[PDB]
């Protein structure tokens, strides 16, 4: 779910329940960052 | 070379853009002879109403060309009529050096829609061999410098010339040394325990929050004691002293303070000069509490670059018990640095 | 098979215009408080006109 | 009546447009007698085809109460160390008008001055010297 | 001329790129002979009238 969330993010961010994991699960987006950290996405 | 009666000194203002350019996986140029790839526009600081742009054609564009790789430079949006300037392209090797410089010697005019560049650049042989590694992983980096000329001027250096000196405009310095003499101080001015005696009619003219502050019920009673406790002496010192002489020189020792107090009186200047000093201070171990700073003061810009620093340091900044802290403490801030890393960056 | 597809562009711009900063203040302030007219401390009459000042 | 003036081009390498164009410098003059006003017409390239490759240095009278104004010019180009160097004298006292210039046309050949190591060129800057006699 | 009338009138072709302080001109204008015979006209009350646009 942590790698689907990465590819599709462009729409989960517009998702509400994206904006609920947000206000009540701050460590959920902080190991979904966490994982975007080192992988898919280091080019730039 | 004697002394001259008169001189005069012709300044013909030029002004420089430097350029990088790196196509990836270039052997999948993917089309036939003809193809463009433009690149992003770009240009520098001033005027910044002039925008450039590069087109490559991987394959020849001419049938006399045909094996060879031809560069243009096209100017896309002129404010004036006519800029005239001189390029000059080379490819950055595997070592990073310039190889196959080549320029034109003509300073060619440009008008919008207008191109010039080297179809006869390199050719395609030579780029496409790997002993001179002209191609280092089939990435191809090009490095324009582009030099733009300008109208000549005269500052007409003949002498007698008006032989008395001219100071400038004296507001700043004359405000100033007025502080250390404390004259012409009709009310008293406290500030954590600690006297600093200025008035309140300078302050009301240059700062329009507490000016508005003023005026509304204070004045009448408790004029002459007015409660600050946001901030010690020695920011408040160091704010009046920006307020009356235009400048805080004491800059980069208290920059973090200074921008606090400066987000709390609305003073954009003051603002943007102590993000300048803390931009550059950016660091793995300051990041979190930097970032906690810039979204406590809504320094977009500072935190945009803060997360292009994480961005650019995202290995070892997110191990930091200070981003552990950030994390525990500042859910939305994360969540904005997942948005930007994700959908800006993949 | 390796489909190929439209290439991007980043477009980076480093130091690019800094953070554009406003209008300055060192004499502005002056002007705009006059204009707002605030804190008559005097009124001075002179050749029936009247001008303030501080 | 001596004039004397040092005037300096920087980027001149960057000359910036093609043949025969001219690039006026200010309108100059002495604290004494000061109301004949003079100005420097130089051409980068050369002025005709006839002698091309030259740098065509001329004196043009701007400013001048008087029907005509007798004067010799000496044109000079300082090098790197500061010398005055090709000194060309116009040894007539040459007439003048309102509107009218006089001036060394092989002044001073092109490639002669693009030679790094002649030293005539110092950072991309010329500096000409120019003295006017008016009798 | 006498009556005012344009003659010998030309135009350069192109659109000229000036610059501070430079010339474009016509040097074979006119004949000077063309211009000061009497008969032409062109030299009214010993007056020359120039126009130019």
């Amino acid at each position: 779910a942590v790698d689907f969330i990465n590819y599709h993010a462009s729409d989960v961010l517009e998702t509400s329940g994206w904006k609920s994991m947000v206000v009540s699960h701050p460590h959920l987006v902080a190991e979904a960052y966490r994982s975007l950290a080192s992988a898919q996405c280091p080019f730039l | 070379g004697p002394v001259a009666e008169s001189w005069c000194y012709t300044q013909i203002k030029v002004v420089k853009f430097s350029y990088m350019w790196t196509i990836n996986n270039f052997s999948f140029c993917r089309e036939e002879m003809g193809e463009v790839i433009k690149s992003s526009t770009f240009s520098s600081g001033a005027n910044d109403k002039l925008k450039w742009c590069l087109r490559v054609n991987p394959k020849g564009l001419d049938e006399e060309s045909k094996d060879y790789l031809s560069l243009y430079l096209l100017l896309v949006s002129c404010p004036k009529s006519e800029v005239r300037a001189k390029f000059k392209f080379s490819i950055l090797n595997a070592k990073g050096e310039e190889t196959k410089a080549m320029e034109s010697q003509r300073a060619y005019r440009f008008v919008q829609g207008k191109d010039w560049g080297f179809k006869k650049f390199i050719r395609r042989d030579f780029l496409l061999d790997e002993a001179n590694g002209l191609l280092p992983d089939d990435k191809l980096t090009l490095f324009c410098e582009v030099s733009v000329v300008q109208d000549s001027v005269n500052i007409s250096g003949q002498n007698t010339m008006n032989m008395v000196k001219v100071p400038e405009c004296r507001l700043a310095d004359e405000l100033g040394g007025l502080w250390e003499n404390s004259r012409f101080t009709d009310c008293c001015l406290c500030v954590a325990g600690q006297e600093f005696q200025a008035h309140k009619a300078i302050l009301a003219a240059r700062s329009p929050v507490f000016s508005a502050m003023f005026e509304h019920e204070m004045e009448e009673s408790k004029k002459n004691r007015v409660e600050i406790n946001d901030v010690e002496p020695e920011v408040f010192k160091e704010m009046m002293c920006f307020i009356y002489t235009g400048k805080a020189p004491n800059l980069d020792k208290m920059a973090d303070d200074l921008l606090a107090a400066a987000d709390k009186y609305a003073l954009e200047r003051l603002k943007v000069m102590c993000e300048d000093a803390l931009c550059s201070n950016l660091s793995v171990e300051n990041a979190a509490e930097i970032l906690i700073l810039a979204d406590l003061h809504s320094a977009d810009q500072l935190k945009t670059q803060a997360v292009d620093f994480i961005n650019y340091h995202a290995s070892d900044v997110l191990e930091t018990s200070g981003w552990k802290s950030m994390v525990v403490s500042h859910p939305h801030l994360v969540a904005e640095a997942y948005r930007s890393l994700a959908s800006a960056q993949c």
